[PDB]
RNA sequence: UCAGAGAGGACGGAAACCUCUCGUAGAGCAAAAGGGCAAAAGCUUGCUUGAUCUUGACUUUCAGUACGAGUACAGACCGCG
RNA sequence: AGAGGAACCUAUUCUCAAACUUUCAAUGGAUAUGAAGUUGCAGUUUCUUUAGUGAACUGU
RNA sequence: GCUUACGACCAUAUCACGUUGAAUGCACGCCAUCCCGUCCGAUCUGGCAAGUUAAGCAACGUUGAGUCCAGUUAGUACUUGGAUCGGAGACGGCCUGGGAAUCCUGGAUGUUGUAAGCU
């Protein structure tokens, strides 16, 4: 009896204007585990890439078994908002052939994927530059989520306007005609 | 996993206070701004209250005591289509006349008016209001809240617009519209064109020339309101002539009667009553299935 | 030879013996260590009521 | 023998309630304070300025000064066969009114209504001292539907 | 309330109870002494009496015994204008003096049985 | 060689645990407490039985140990392994100090006297109270007697008093036999292992469907 | 906003970096221990020299001496906002 | 020490803390309980306030 | 009966899941020339008003956890003062007065001030 009335009431509130899924951004990362001319190209290859600067992140802590040093420049990463992250999301996904692992897929509704030669992604090579791999991640969420990150009288989102890992799933096969491989051999 | 917000957690848990919790009060900051010293003992300390919400301005007059701050005077952007505006109540334009109304509103109130007339001329300079005979001029204190401080903002617009009004708010120029920076140089005549709205006419210029779609996406009802680029200007005098003709508050209505709206508690033999309904729901259940 | 041997064994009997001195009741009346500006005011308001 | 530190033995005494620590409520900063007013020293461990001893903590004073935001206090002290009138600078946020003195300044207040409104009536001047809780007086107890029950001790029994 | 808590704190050094009409007429008669000027005076005739407790409409030893037995309004006065009696020690001895009255001692509240104690102190 | 236990058999010193300021404790020489059919469901031992103590001394960990073995021998050859289910319930966490001093002809020359004789750690021993439960054990009520015999042979290696007595409760659960048995009829005790739950009222009736009380 | 946990991402692994959730302080605050601290007292960063000149009062030890340390003011000239 | 999902999680369980504690006595410490007080009126101040606004003081 | 700004007490106010939300409002929201700040108009800042109560927020629901209050625990534990009190002692009771706290049981789930507004 009232079930039904819930359920289409339920389906009727899903289909509001405002739950629609988006890219929220695109960050890419490039860690090229040391400093100096390395680093300095890869952050050229990303500039070449989206059109903006990047940004360096240095070393936490030191380990001799990657020879890394503390507060030393080792990644450069980057965020993209907006149709320059659809387009890069875009050669990503060519790159990968829109093919993508059911375990890609994070419980909170983002996703990531990694190239490993930036020269896949429509940039010409530089022999002085070089080749540089590079890591994806996709992040999506609904409008509103200034709600968490507003300064003034942050709240918490709805656990109904959350997002999930199969609703990002069927995002991605809707929108790129995404393939789901099968899981790989444990 | 092991689970983090258990039964010790929440035993141990201690709430902040109700305000910093709802992510409204600073109390940092509300402490060295509303605590009189205790030599001057209950003589009130004068807090002006500057906010701005997505389609308002509000600018308050209060000082505080042990069981809630008394706010004395208030004016809100809203309130100047009765001097003019009907839209735009959110830009500096709108700020600035907000401040000024509840300046001369509550100089009007406590009969300080006609002695403090302020700044009547708009020329964006620096103005503070100068002792004139014996009682001194009204004195409040800035008080933005949550919102930053930056050159050029909506707060420091009513902060300025109150000064102008005539009550003395103590300030630099350092944060107003005009003042650069880098080279530490106030332009005044940019203020003033800041003040009475010209940077929202030449967006309008801009986009009537650029696209017309976007324009009327972007000016949809100020063109219903029939404001363009070649009157706004006009039209921000006409309102601050009319705050400064007249200040007083708009009368109060009738109070209509109310119906609850919202569900009421249920009480003590309701819920009781509803636990034995579930418990024989369930009993049913599960024999049936 | 130790000889350090502190107590406070009779203390209290002595200090009762010629009884607990209670303060006076003229210590609120002197202004000693109040305000400058205040006794400054203090003493201008002072020195200026008319007596008659 | 021990330390002579300002604040040895404090672990407790400087420590704030549990559930309690934080931001200070700002009642504390709006009470007022007038010299000749009497005042109860509890030292909070959250402002470490303007702290008082831990010898006048629980301890009542009189202030003598005011100032921007502290006040000095007049705080009895035993030492030996006398009791010295110490003077201390102690902030606000150590410090709370007492409230012994404003009761009897309001039993002060209702005997000076009591005996001007008895006097303007013409009434005679009523009892205006309080005294010690007499002893009970006489009076009968009934045992309708509270008949007396009889009562004994009990057995000792072996609970293991 | 005033006094009881008094009688607590000396309870194991005092015997007191509930007098009655022959004890406190015992009392005054037998064993009273004013104090006057800081003198302990007999208390031989009625001026004695009147001549400090005149004031308050005491006049006689039987107004006195009145306000005593009564608690009357100047029972302070009258009490105070009495030199502490000076007993005799009782003819056929103290029980215990240690332990309670209730213990079979002496000491403590034994109630209406202090004029039995005080119809041989006396 | 170990001191007496008339040296250390009454309490008079405050508790004195193995913690960071007491280092190079040696260990204790009971280390089972449970022994018997220990891994018993609740209702396989309704009886039991309690060994209480009367003096307020201490219980070293050796005759702890003495008792347990005594108790556990006597219990495994007149009953079997299976048949009962022996707790000590009593834990040795006090630590008792020793100052040593030479015990040799001339040893005064090398001798310290009473300067600075703070001891050193010599061995673990549980402070006990009167009413304290020493030993106990859940049993078969065709037991008891077995039950009562090992008690008594076993308080002969404790020091001081210990009375023998035969508890109400259901095995070592909380409750008396006959509300034990009665609330497991109704379903308000859950079993949990040797000893059971009380399942409360309130809550979601989402969980109390599982098991309607 | 910390410690930490969970879930994702080429080389990258238990451990490099990136991302999202949770996170009452379980981190950090030069050092011993104990108090205190969450739009801070912690982290990042801008500007600075109040770590300056001057006299009294007071607390601590206490004989109510001194030194040392500290507290609340008052006068001057400044720093940040 | 087992119980329900080798470790792990959940709900339990036996026994403890001078340098553990949510809670917390009895004894104990301190302050106040009027004339050096309470109400008003009528003056002073260069302190304080936008302001007789307060604070304090003064008065045969 | 509600909304907003500023508050007081700082969980009876927190946390989890869910239903509803009239009007004002708050909020999300659109844009980025200008002021302003960022790797990024995400935050911050500025100009707006197409759209939405999806979220925040408010009210309500839960034999909800927590928190708070009360009962019970119990005149129990402990404890002031007394004894040429019992006992080898450890300790124990009696006389004289104070007098708790867990488990468990039941109930409550923000109150309220100034100013402005809706109904």
């Amino acid at each position: 009896g009232d079930i039904e009335k819930q359920t289409e009431i339920r389906e009727k509130k899903a289909r509001n204007v405002m739950r629609e899924l988006k890219i929220q951004k695109l960050c890419l990362n490039i860690c090229v585990g040391e400093s100096g001319d390395r680093l300095t190209r890869a952050a050229k290859v990303l500039e070449q890439l989206t059109g903006q600067t990047p940004v360096f992140s240095k070393a936490r802590y030191t380990v001799r078994t990657f020879g890394i040093r503390r507060n030393e420049k080792i990644a450069v990463h980057c965020t993209v908002r907006g149709p320059k992250a659809e387009e890069i999301l875009e050669k990503g996904l060519k790159v990968k052939e829109y093919e993508l692992y059911k375990e890609n897929f994070s419980d909170t509704g983002n996703f990531g994927f990694g190239v490993q030669e930036h020269i896949d992604l429509g940039i010409k090579y530089d022999p002085s530059i070089g080749i540089y791999g590079m890591d994806f991640y996709v992040v999506l969420d609904r409008a509103g989520r200034r709600i968490a990150k507003r300064r003034r009288a942050p709240g918490r989102v709805g656990p109904s306007h959350r997002v999930e890992r199969e609703e990002s799933i069927k995002w991605f096969q809707q929108k790129y005609d995404g393939i789901i491989l099968p899981p790989k051999p444990k | 996993v092991k689970v983090i917000k258990n039964k010790a957690y929440f035993k141990r848990y201690q709430v902040k206070l109700r305000r910093r919790r709802e992510g409204k009060t600073d109390y940092y900051a509300r402490k060295r701004l509303t605590v009189q010293d205790k030599n001057k003992y209950n003589t009130p300390k004068y807090r002006l209250i500057v906010r701005i919400t997505n389609k308002d301005v509000v600018a308050q007059l209060a000082y505080s005591k042990i069981e809630g701050d008394v706010v004395v005077a208030s004016a809100y952007s809203h309130e100047l289509p009765r001097y003019g505006l009907k839209v735009g109540l959110t830009n500096y334009a709108a700020a600035y006349a907000t401040g000024l109304l509840l300046a001369r509103r509550h100089l009007k109130t406590i009969g300080l008016d006609s002695t403090y007339k302020g700044h009547e001329e708009l020329t964006g300079e620096d103005y503070n209001v100068e002792e004139e005979g014996d009682r001194a001029p009204f004195k409040a204190v800035l008080d933005i809240g949550l919102a930053r401080t930056t050159t050029g903002s909506k707060i420091f617009a009513v902060m300025k617009g109150v000064a102008d009004g005539g009550i003395n708010v103590p300030h630099s120029e350092s944060r107003f519209f005009g003042f650069d920076q880098e080279s530490k140089e106030y332009n005044a005549e940019a203020h003033r064109d800041r003040i009475l709205g010209k940077h929202v006419a030449d967006y309008m210029t801009y986009l009537k020339e650029e696209d017309e779609d976007r324009y009327k996406r972007q000016f949809s009802k100020f063109l219903a309101a029939g404001l363009n680029a070649d009157n706004l200007v006009a039209t921000y005098q006409k309102v601050h002539s009319a705050i400064r003709a007249d200040a007083s508050p708009a009368a109060k209505k009738a109070a209509k009667p109310s119906k609850r709206h919202t569900a009421k508690r249920l009480t003590y033999d309701e819920r009781k009553q509803r636990v034995a309904d579930k418990k024989a729901l369930l009993l049913q259940l599960k024999e049936q299935q | 030879a130790k000889s350090k041997n502190h107590t406070n064994h009779n203390q209290n009997k002595k200090a009762h013996r010629n009884g607990i001195t209670k303060p006076k009741k003229h210590i609120f009346l002197s202004m000693k260590g109040v305000d400058a500006k205040f006794i400054k005011n203090l003493r201008f308001s002072r020195k200026n009521n008319k007596r008659q | 023998t021990n330390s002579k530190g300002l604040r040895r033995g404090t672990r407790y005494m400087f420590a704030r309630d549990f559930r309690k620590h934080g931001v200070e409520h700002l009642s504390t900063y709006y009470t007022q304070y007038k010299r000749g007013d009497l005042v109860d020293i509890k030292t909070n461990g959250a402002f470490q300025k303007g702290m008082p001893f831990k010898a006048y903590h629980g301890r009542t004073g009189r202030i003598f000064n005011v100032t921007r935001g502290a006040v000095g206090i007049i705080v009895n002290k035993r030492v030996r066969g006398n009791i010295l009138p110490k003077r201390i600078n102690i902030r606000i946020e150590h410090i709370k009114p007492s409230k012994c003195r404003t009761d009897f300044l309001n039993r002060v207040k209702s005997n000076d209504e009591k005996r001007k409104a008895a006097k303007s009536a013409g009434q005679p001047v009523p009892a205006l001292k309080r005294l010690p809780v007499a002893p009970r007086g006489a009076h009968t107890v009934t045992t309708q539907n509270n008949e007396p029950e009889l009562l004994a001790p009990l057995r000792f029994e072996i609970v293991a | 309330k005033a006094t009881l808590p008094l009688l607590r704190i000396i309870e194991p050094y005092v015997a007191w109870g509930y007098p009655n009409n022959k004890t406190i007429h015992d009392l005054l008669y037998k064993r009273g002494y004013a104090k006057v000027d800081g003198n302990r005076v007999p208390i031989t005739d009625n001026t004695i009496v009147e001549q400090s407790l005149g004031k308050f409409n005491i006049i006689c030893l039987e107004d006195l015994a009145h306000e005593i037995a009564t608690v009357g309004p100047h029972f302070k006065e009258a009490t105070n204008f009495l030199w502490p009696f000076k007993l005799n020690n009782p003819t056929g001895g103290w029980t215990k003096k240690t332990n309670h009255f209730v213990e079979g001692g002496d000491f403590g509240n034994r109630e209406d049985q202090i004029n039995n104690l005080l119809r041989k102190m006396v | 060689g170990r001191r007496p236990a008339r040296c250390y058999r009454y309490i008079k010193n405050k508790p004195y645990p193995k913690s960071r300021f007491c280092r190079g404790v040696p260990d204790a020489k009971i280390r089972i407490f449970d022994l018997g059919n220990k891994r018993a469901n609740v209702d396989t031992f309704p009886a039991c039985v309690h060994m209480m103590s009367n003096e307020r001394e201490h219980l070293s960990s050796e005759a702890l140990e003495a008792a347990r073995i005594c108790a556990n021998k006597y219990m495994v050859k007149n009953c079997g392994k299976d048949g009962f289910h022996l707790r000590v319930r009593k834990h040795p966490f006090h630590v008792t100090r020793i100052n040593k001093m030479l015990s040799c002809a001339g040893a005064d020359r090398l001798q310290t006297g009473m300067r600075g004789a703070y001891g050193k750690p010599q061995g673990l021993v549980a402070r006990v109270d009167i009413g304290d439960i020493l030993f106990s054990m859940r049993i078969k009520e065709g037991n008891v007697k077995h039950a009562i015999e090992a008690f008594r042979r076993a308080k002969f290696k404790f020091p001081g008093r210990q009375i023998i007595v035969s508890s109400r409760k259901w095995g070592f659960t909380k409750w008396d036999r006959e509300d034990y048995e009665r609330m497991r009829a109704e379903g308000r005790l859950r079993s949990d292992g040797v000893g059971v739950q009380l399942q409360r009222e309130h809550g979601p009736l989402t969980k109390w469907i599982e098991n309607p009380i």
